RNA sequence: GGCCGUAACUAUAACGGUCCUAAG
RNA sequence: GUAGUACAUUCGCAAGAAUGAAACUCAAACGGAAUUGACGGGGACCCGCACAAGUGGUGGAGCAUGUUGCUUAAUUCGACGGUACACGAAAAACCUUACCUAGACUUGACAUCCUUGGCAAAAUUAUGGAAACAUAAUGGAGGUUAACCGAGUGACAGGUGGUGCAUGGUUGUCGUCAGCUCGUGUCGUGAGAUGUUGGGUUAAGUCCCGCAACGAGCGCAACCCUUAUCGUUAGUUACAUUGUCUAGCGAGACUGCUAAUGCAAAUUGGAGGAAGGAAGGGAUGACGUCAAAUCAUCAUGCCCCUUAUGUCUAGGGCUGCAAACGUGCUACAAUGGCCAAUACAAACAGUCGCCAGCUUGUAAAAGUGAGCAAAUCUGUAAAGUUGGUCUCAGUUCGGAUUGAGGGCUGCAAUUCGUCCUCAUGAAGUCGGAAUCACUAGUAAUCGCGAAUCAGCUAUGUCGCGGUGAAUACGUUCUCG
RNA sequence: GGUGUACAUAUCUCCCUGUCACGGAGGGGU
RNA sequence: AGCUCGAGCAAAUGACUCUUAAUCAUUGGG
RNA sequence: CUGCUGAUAAGGUCUUCAAAA
């Protein structure tokens, strides 16, 4: 995102701003209910996103 | 107010005829950066010089550049009013520069037809010392005879 | 010239953001950055004599959690407990009912050098028309006395009431500002005299942090204990 | 004229054509980012402030 | 020797333009 | 200052010499010496696309946009050398909108404090209506009033109204230039000086020697990101011509080794190395100057309006037009115009969206309709290569302007959207005095994407890749 | 010719400069 | 017209600037 | 190595204070 910084004139004048969504992926084969019991206390921390699809 | 001097970059031979003279003029006919477009005109224009004088390309075009080449320069100098010519020896390497120059600049100006023909033309004229490069350098080098007096002084 | 915000500059590289939370949609991105800047003013323009030296806030898809960093929290907590439930309320409005509130109070330790009180307290000082150089000068020696490096303050407008704006900076220590992984806390805040707005800009540096990381630590909270309640 | 403009904008319209982004923070009408709806002016603050998670200055 | 314009009350023109003569 | 003036007197042929006031006027003086700056058409040294050597433009024509001026009911306001003019505005048909005309309102469209009840606000359907708003309807989520829906009620709300020369915040500029200061000490009656100047070396007040100075702070540099080689981790939605590619960690480059000369910093050359001596690019911008810009992002002192400078709506306007300037696009053409086939990207974006395929249409597009919440699906790459044709002409260049028929968005396209087709075919054949940008993947040139956005002659802005140059002898001149 | 006799001056536009003058390019008026 | 012959000055209103001067427009005034 | 090179309306801020911590 680029923004001008000045309030009202010299629109040469502008800086940048970033924003990454950094992705990882991870598959399992199996996992059964030996694991999942187990996966659900992992609490993942808010920054994190899961889209597990099953 | 530099006090440092310019590196040079390769000029890279040429991959046909093996002279780097060939690859130079390429460049400075150079227009909108294409290079395949550039090299098409030379090529042709070097068939041209074949199917017309029935000797070699190369030679041909060394025996325009070698003619055409200038010896002096006048560079301006302005004290008071107006500017007094200074003539100075120039560089071989600016010398066939200025050849190259002068060559595709009279090359691009001629009434005829396909730029092609234009400069195969150009180059079989100034071959025989009879052309407006040519014309460029005498004027240039009566100049200088002109004004050979101020040559002792320069800055 | 016109400097960087010492913050902004630092920010993802030594510094951690102060609300941490992914929404769903646009629509929602900018419902949940309003809110959570009227808690955080809420928080820092009223109940102000406690000192709440930064709240950061923290939300999921549907539950909002606040961390107020506070240097006297009994005026939060109020008496057995009482303010804390006014200011429950206000949040549980300024949000909204369906969501789950789980606000948490820290005693923040080390209070003396953190920006944003120094600046809260020197505005204070500016409003009560106590001295300037006093004022700067007692604000200065403290911060120095709390066992921390250079602190440079600047304090501009309409100075002592006169009519023509001047400013008056005092630097005491190395302030690199320049420097990205020295430990430099940037505060500002507005004095409102009877005579218009003071504005103060307070840099503290406290040290170099030559443990690579995006913090996840706590910043001068840590010297004495930081365990304060009112969660669930 | 901005109390009443911005009330204006928070309600609905007759017509959906009639429908502006504003920004939320403060009224400013033009150049508002439709991704964090704000302005450029107080986007920076926000960013500068560490309000906006993620968004830091770029080097690229 | 002429002609024309020109100064923050008016008035005038220190000043500027131009034609001619051997010189005004 | 009057003024070496005037009168009187003496001398002199004469110019004049000697002597020499006052009236009036000012608070100082073309006063003295010394200090810090600024300046010099004064010297010495050193830098920058500054000059020089090249490339491509601008000023000439048409068009887009902004500005000055004028006109109008309004053409809202601001920016005005460098440091304003494709700037605020990353989207003016309605809204935006702050302007004009007109129809309506008054503790108000919005809010708090108080005495007080909640058994509503919406939305939509009727009639009057340009719409505001009125009279009637379903009388509504809910939770007993929580928020909000009210009555009473005066403090008041409200102001894009003035003052950026009362301010906070933010920003332009000198300038990413290398400067700006402080503590202690010493010199001087004092302003002040020293350190910061001197010699070497750098981009650098960078460092080393010298030195009545010894140190320190901000600035410089490094730490941060990215590109260039490699190792390891992982192999789906990448690869699957098997090790590309993507992204975490790490190695690597440190004047580290060598030769020269210097006291030392250090400078130059060589080796190996993907990379060599700030390896390329970015973020990062000291004290202060211009009372520089913004009260129209926001906040705010003070002044001003309070049945109006406050509020709602409809229409018009910000798009005018004898003119002038700035910034850009398109051209004046065979290094080209048109037609056909065809190869090679990166980055980014996408569920009121990206839209594959198919059918219809000369085409913009329409209908059907899969796929994709995305390394999976979609967003046609163009210059380039080959072939055909034009044969140097105001033309098969150039597209302005103009008439007609259609497409899409939208309540609504006349003022004032853009696209397609058909038809017409202005100027312009390289642009005067004078000026601009640029030192390698740079200039030039060709496409692609995104932001604001229902739609937009954005040709603008921010990004990505393809092809890819010429020149730097030197500081005599020119600006800083 | 607006002023002195097509010319000069004068007038307008653009360069030049921080700005003006000077200077340079172009246009019009009996 | 206040003055010199509707014109130009004078006066006023605004624009302009920190405020003026100058400038720019408008303008009543026989 | 000596061309040419002229001018810039008036009045003005800006130091409040060390008593002291
Ligand atoms: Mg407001
Ligand atoms: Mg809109
Ligand atoms: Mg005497
Ligand atoms: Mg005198
Ligand atoms: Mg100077
Ligand atoms: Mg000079
Ligand atoms: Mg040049
Ligand atoms: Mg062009
Ligand atoms: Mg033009
Ligand atoms: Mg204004
Ligand atoms: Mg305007
Ligand atoms: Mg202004
Ligand atoms: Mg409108
Ligand atoms: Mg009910
Ligand atoms: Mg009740
Ligand atoms: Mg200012
Ligand atoms: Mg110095
Ligand atoms: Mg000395
Ligand atoms: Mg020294
Ligand atoms: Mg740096
Ligand atoms: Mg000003
Ligand atoms: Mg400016
Ligand atoms: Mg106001
Ligand atoms: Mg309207
Ligand atoms: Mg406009
Ligand atoms: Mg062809
Ligand atoms: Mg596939
Ligand atoms: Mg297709
Ligand atoms: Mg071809
Ligand atoms: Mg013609
Ligand atoms: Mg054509
Ligand atoms: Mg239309
Ligand atoms: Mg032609
Ligand atoms: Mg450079
Ligand atoms: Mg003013
Ligand atoms: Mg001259
Ligand atoms: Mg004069
Ligand atoms: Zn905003």
């Amino acid at each position: 995102i680029t923004i001008i910084r000045s309030p009202h004139v010299d629109k040469a004048s502008r800086e940048q701003f970033e924003k990454n969504r950094h992705k990882r992926l991870m598959i399992l084969v199996d996992v059964n209910q030996g694991a999942i019991d187990s996966l659900k206390r992992i609490k993942i921390p808010v920054g994190v996103t899961l889209r597990f699809s099953k | 107010m530099r006090k440092n001097r310019a590196p040079k970059r390769t000029v890279l031979p040429d991959p046909v005829f093996n002279n780097t003279l060939v690859t130079r003029i390429i460049n400075v006919i150079m227009e909108d950066g294409k290079k395949g477009l550039a090299q098409r005109i030379l090529y042709g224009a070097f068939d041209l010089i074949e199917q017309r004088t029935k000797e070699k390309p190369l030679t041909v075009f060394e025996r325009a550049v070698g003619n055409v080449m200038p010896r002096l320069e006048l560079r301006v100098r302005r004290i008071a009013g107006s500017n007094y010519q200074v003539p100075t020896e120039v560089p071989q390497d600016r010398k066939i520069a200025l050849a190259l120059r002068w060559i595709a600049m009279f090359a691009r100006k001629r009434h005829e037809k396909t730029m092609l023909e234009k400069i195969a033309n150009e180059i079989i004229d100034a071959s025989n010392n009879t052309g407006a490069a040519i014309k460029k350098k005498d004027d240039t080098h009566k100049m200088a005879e002109a004004n050979k007096a101020f040559a002792h002084m320069r800055w | 010239g016109q400097k960087v915000n010492s913050n902004g500059l630092r920010f993802g590289i030594n510094k951690n953001w102060i609300s941490r939370w992914t929404a769903n949609s646009h629509a929602q991105t900018a419902k949940w950055l309003i809110e959570d800047e009227k808690i955080r003013n809420l928080f820092f323009v009223n109940y102000r004599n406690a000192q709440v030296s930064n709240v950061e806030i923290e939300r999921t898809q549907a539950t909002v959690d606040v961390f107020v960093y506070a240097a006297q929290p009994a005026f939060l907590i109020g008496s057995e407990n009482k303010n804390i439930q006014k200011i429950t309320k206000q949040i549980k409005q300024i949000i909204g009912r369906t969501t789950n509130l789980d606000l948490t109070i820290n005693e923040i330790g080390s209070p003396m050098l953190s920006a944003r009180i120094i600046a809260r307290d020197l505005a204070n000082a500016i409003e009560a028309r106590v001295p300037l150089r006093t004022a700067m000068r007692q604000s200065l020696i403290k911060v120095l006395k709390a066992g921390a490096n250079g602190i440079k303050v600047l304090v501009s407008g309409r100075l002592n009431g006169a009519e023509i704006a001047r400013d008056k900076m005092y630097i005491e220590g190395n302030m690199p500002l320049s420097t990205l992984r020295a430990d430099i806390d940037y505060a500002l805040e507005k004095a409102q005299t009877t005579y218009g707005v003071i504005g103060v800009k307070v840099w503290i540096n406290r040290g170099m942090i030559y443990t690579k990381g995006l913090n996840r630590t706590p910043a001068h909270i840590l010297h004495p204990q930081k365990k304060q309640p009112n969660r669930q | 004229a901005k109390k009443s403009l911005k009330v204006k904008q928070t309600r609905i319209p007759k017509f959906a054509v009639r429908a502006y982004t504003r920004c939320q923070r403060c009224g400013r009408a033009r150049a508002v980012l439709s991704h964090f709806g704000v302005c450029r002016l107080c986007f920076r603050e926000l960013a500068y402030a560490g309000a906006i998670p993620g968004v830091k200055k770029a080097s690229w």
